[PDB]
């Protein structure tokens, strides 16, 4: 009934504050990603690559 | 994109001279659509 749950909720907090710390030192944003290979288009891209 | 009738520019990535070679436009952007695209079956997918 406890020691699961603990150990779980442990390593999920580990891996929210590991993904956290890094969400704060990186902004959040959306880049106009383009190709010179392709040119003429326009890729709406999630910040993180 | 012809900034002068001399010299010739360019709008830089993001921006693109128009057909009548007057001024620099946004291009177009791109991403991934629900209207007839590779996405229905991944949505269909999803939802099962
Ligand atoms: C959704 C997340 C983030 C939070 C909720 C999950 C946790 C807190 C929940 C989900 C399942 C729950 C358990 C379900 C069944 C039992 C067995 C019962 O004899 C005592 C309570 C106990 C042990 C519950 C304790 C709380 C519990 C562990
Ligand atoms: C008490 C608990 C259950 C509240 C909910 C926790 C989650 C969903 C919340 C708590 C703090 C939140 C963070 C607070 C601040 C930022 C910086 C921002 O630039 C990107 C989102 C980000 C990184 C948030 C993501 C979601 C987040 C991690």
């Amino acid at each position: 009934p406890s020691s699961q749950v603990f150990i779980c909720l442990g390593l999920i907090l580990v891996q929210i504050v590991m993904v956290s710390v890094w969400l704060i030192l990186e902004a959040p944003g959306t880049r106009r990603y383009t190709l010179a290979e392709k040119r003429e288009t326009v890729i709406l891209k999630c910040n993180v690559k | 994109y012809l900034a002068d009738e001399f010299t010739c520019m360019d709008c830089g990535s993001g921006q693109w001279p128009t057909a009548d070679l007057t001024g620099c436009y946004d291009l177009p952007e791109d991403y991934i659509r629900w209207e007839d695209a590779w996405a229905i079956g991944p949505v269909t997918i999803a939802c099962l």
